[PDB]
RNA sequence: CGCACGCCCGGCGGCGACGACCCAUUCGAACGUCUGCCCUAUCAACUUUCGAUGGUAGUCGCCGUGCCUACCAUGGUGACCACGGGUGACGGGGAAUCAGGGUUCGAUUCCGGAGAGGGAGCCUGAGAAACGGCUACCACAUCCAAGGAAGGCAGCAGGCGC
RNA sequence: GAAACUGCGAAUGGCUCAUUAAAUCAGUUAUGGUUCCUUUGGUCGCUCGACUUGGAUAACUGUGGUAAUUCUAGAGCUAAU
């Protein structure tokens, strides 16, 4: 059907081929994923050598990684923002690997607080009035509290990050093929990376 | 071709076996096993056309599902099972066992062993390997996966494998200085002496080897298997010891024998 | 595909001049003298004997 | 217009041919795996569903 | 300087965002004797298809042309020069052979005339499957 | 699932058959590398904004790749014969003829390829774009209670036509 | 031990040369860029949380359709690697 094949298309030279055979089945194609953001629908697909190959046809959460602390949590993707290929790809916002989406903060901040035992976004007057949040922060022995003043040492983030999490959604890039293995799992844009990506989604947006 | 194929015409199949033509359309294409398709030789043949033990296909078919035949220690009821190069073919009932190893002649000969010699063989190693836990891994010319190897043995050594337990007893070092039989080539059967070997960085290395005689030749390292260390082989030979002497020595030899029989 | 030989050959060479005197009066002397059947019996022998002069000067060429 | 009647729990079953119209004119417009009772079919089927 | 096509240009080997309190390179050497040149561990440019500082493994043949045009982006066309034997007149003819090859910027200035030694790897695009592994500058050319 | 039936206080296990995610092996397959083909100039310029040659990121595929999307770059080939056209052209191992060179043939039993009336699309399976598989249309064509049913000899024989 | 369900094979073999001019094909190398039934050899108490479970179907039994085909609808009974 869909003809996945060199022979069909003009020489280095400019000249035609004649094609010898029929299509062949080996030189396959199948239609795009197409994969949207909404409740969890996987087809599956049987492939050569009778192994499968799974169609995420929608997704709603994702196996995302922040990478500076090896704090990998699986999130709820939210929305997609800028995609580098093509820009029809954002407007029916198509999960494709390698474009940038908005994931939930909350399991990140979870994870900081309850190791650093410091307030991440939480803007300043922030009623902490559940106060289990106080005993994530607080209420500790002697030694256990030397090794948590230890650690709050180097908790120092970056304003880039520490902006994204108080409006309360980082951004993230698709490192898997979520058309073919069904995951949209990623890493937290860092550093260089979110610089550049921040400047091209607000230089493109106007 | 749409799939595998099961069909190998008589002209098509590997000299080695010295087939005839008036015979039928076809041989007996071997079934898959450890060794190459063309570098076997299979039950049907090895026990019709070299023993003379049965006549036709349907004969040696009523031999091997009598399980008489034992190859490696083990009962091979296919006809066309490959039986390659090393390999030690036990019949009890007949009380008789032969070692697969090659002719001075790029062919088979018919190897006669001793019970006591019957019990071991000589694998070369292909590929050494680590498994899923930092267990060692070995791949042999036989298709033998061994884990948990001596750990000096490399990916050209030689290894002697019991035919019971299938574990490693002593091995020969592939080095300058060691009794090699070459398996592959012009030089199919050749024991010599290895004299250098000439590494090629993206090549297949040639290795020289030095007959009894001071006949030099080289081979692809592929082609090679270190038979004994020093110039003591761990198996028994062929009459004649691997040396390939010239046309005019074996027709002066063959009319020696002719005009002395009279 | 059958399981036969398909390899003849021809054992004789007719000369090139048909016609020849010399030629016609050679080969009956030999027919007559050895009670030979036909001329294709001599014909048979020049060729036989054509390859074996022919494998000799193909050696002699050789180098010692 | 013959109907192949079977009884299940009996496990019998006859072939009985029709030709009155008015007995059929009822069946029309149903679809397939549909329960219709057969008090009108004849005065042996009396309170018989099908 | 680098960074011009939309999506971010990384060597996506090396991580960049190790907290703390110069940006590192990886490299190879590509086997076969061939010394992994001053620009490929000093330079910042990244490439994908750069036999140094990219997933690309040479492998089979290595053939030599002369360097024809260098007018596509970082890609460049050699033309290979060999004498084909006719038989039945004892003699030769010239023919000519010219491939794109694909040249990395870590070779920073070649010039239309230089020769180079190219390895076969994997197919790079349509018609590329050398890389430009070493160039020699044409007889002379000091001034 | 099948044969052998066992070894102490209701205790107590060997040969095999079948099956299985992964690994190597065997059989391959697939897409690539380098060099190689007949006649033709009354075929000298050809290819490209609907892929032509490259770059980046995707999509798809068993995988590498303009294979195909989007945005960029202006490239690729050519008198060393490109592009186009012709073949009573499937390629090769080989065959006939020969002093030495050579010329002509190779549908034809071995290897490789392609096709099953002409194109196209697919199910099942490890492997098929299969035709002694299915689904359409084009050409032909069989059987009809006229509503419908069924086709595929370039398999072995055999019939018409040529 | 017929039938039927299941498993495997039917992609090989055979036939012809219409296509096809760097295509096919031949020698030479690559998969460090892949898939692989079958065979042979490894693995298969490596995991920390029932002395044998379930509801259908065929052959079979019976009731039928249209002129027709290797078409098959309906009912009752029963199996599994």
């Amino acid at each position: 059907g869909i003809s996945r094949d060199n022979w069909h298309k003009r020489r280095k030279t400019g000249g035609k081929r004649k094609p010898y055979h029929k299509k062949r089945k080996y030189e396959l194609g199948r239609p795009a994923a197409n994969t949207k953001i909404g409740p969890r629908r996987i087809h599956t697909v049987r492939v050569r050598g009778g192994n499968k190959k799974y169609r995420a046809l929608r997704l709603d959460v994702g196996n995302f990684s922040w990478g500076s602390e090896c704090c990998t949590r699986k999130t709820r993707i939210i929305d997609v923002v800028y995609n580098a290929s093509n820009n029809e790809l954002v407007r029916t916002k198509t999960l494709v690997k390698n474009c940038i989406v908005l994931i939930d903060s909350t399991p990140y901040r979870q994870w900081y607080e309850s190791h650093y035992a410091l307030p991440l976004g939480r803007k300043k007057g922030a009623k902490l009035t559940p106060e289990e949040e106080e005993i994530l922060n607080k209420k500790r022995s002697k030694k256990i509290q030397k090794k948590y003043d230890e650690r709050k040492k180097n908790a120092k983030i970056s304003s880039l990050l520490e902006e994204q999490f108080q409006q309360g959604k980082l951004l993230a890039c698709i490192a898997s093929r979520p058309g073919q293995c069904g995951r949209a799992d990623g890493y937290v844009l860092e550093g260089k990376e979110l610089e550049f990506y921040l400047r091209k989604i607000k230089a493109r947006k106007g | 071709a749409r799939g595998p194929k099961k069909h190998l015409k008589r002209v098509a199949a590997p000299k080695h076996w010295m087939l005839d033509k008036l015979t039928g359309v076809f041989a007996p294409r071997p079934s898959t096993g450890p060794h190459k398709l063309r570098e076997c030789l299979p039950l049907i043949i090895f026990l019709r056309n070299k023993l003379k033990y049965a006549l036709t296909g349907d004969e040696v078919k009523k031999i091997c599902m009598q399980r008489f035949i034992k190859i490696d220690g083990k009962v091979r009821a296919d006809i066309t099972y490959p039986a390659g190069f090393m390999d030690v073919i036990s019949i009890d009932k007949t009380g008789e066992n032969f070692r697969l190893i090659y002719d001075t002649k790029g062919r088979f000969a018919v190897h006669r062993i001793t019970p006591e010699e019957a019990k071991y063989k000589l694998c070369k190693v292909r590929k050494i390997f680590v498994g899923t836990k930092g267990i060692p891994h070995l791949v042999t010319h036989d298709a033998r996966t061994i884990r948990y190897p001596d750990p000096l043995i490399k990916v050209n050594d030689t290894i002697q494998i019991d035919l019971e337990t299938g574990k490693i007893t002593d091995f020969i070092k592939f080095d300058t200085g060691n009794l090699c039989m070459v398996t592959g080539g012009a030089n199919l059967g050749r024991i010599g002496v290895i004299t250098n070997r000439e590494r090629h960085p993206g090549s297949f290395d040639v290795v020289h080897v030095k007959d009894a005689n001071g006949n030099s030749f080289a081979t692809r390292l592929s082609n090679i298997f270190v038979i004994g260390k020093g110039n003591k082989p761990w198996i028994s030979l062929p009459r004649g010891k691997g040396i390939r002497l010239t046309i005019a020595e074996e027709r002066d030899k063959r009319l020696a024998a002719k005009q002395s029989s009279g | 595909p059958v399981a036969r030989s398909w390899v003849c050959r021809k054992t004789y060479v007719t000369p090139r001049r048909p016609f020849e005197k010399s030629r016609l009066d050679q080969e009956l002397k030999l027919i007559g003298e050895y009670g030979l059947r036909n001329k294709r019996e001599v014909w048979r022998v020049k060729f036989t004997l054509a390859k074996i002069r022919k494998a000799a000067r193909e050696l002699l060429t050789l180098d010692e | 217009m013959k109907l192949n009647i079977s009884f299940p729990a009996t496990g019998c079953q006859k072939l009985i041919e029709v030709d009155d119209e008015r007995k059929l004119r009822t069946f029309y417009e149903k679809r397939m795996a549909t329960e219709v009772a057969a008090d009108a079919l004849g005065e042996e089927w009396k309170g018989y569903v099908v | 300087d680098i960074q011009t096509e939309r999506a971010y240009q990384k060597q996506p080997t090396i991580f960049q965002n190790k907290k703390r309190v110069k940006l590192p390179r990886y490299y190879k050497n590509i086997g076969l004797g061939f010394k992994t040149p001053k620009e490929a561990i000093e330079g910042t440019y990244i490439d994908k298809k750069c036999p140094f500082t990219g997933n690309v493994s040479i492998r089979g043949r290595i053939l030599s042309g002369v360097v024809t045009k260098m007018k596509m982006q970082r890609t460049i066309v050699i033309r290979r020069d060999y004498l084909h034997y006719i038989r039945k007149y004892n003699r030769f003819e010239k023919r000519h052979k010219n491939m794109s090859v694909h040249l990395s910027p870590c070779f920073r200035d070649v010039q239309i005339g230089d020769i180079v030694t190219v390895g076969e790897c994997r197919p790079l695009s349509k018609t590329v499957r050398f890389n430009v592994l070493k160039v020699t500058k044409a007889a002379g050319t000091k001034k």
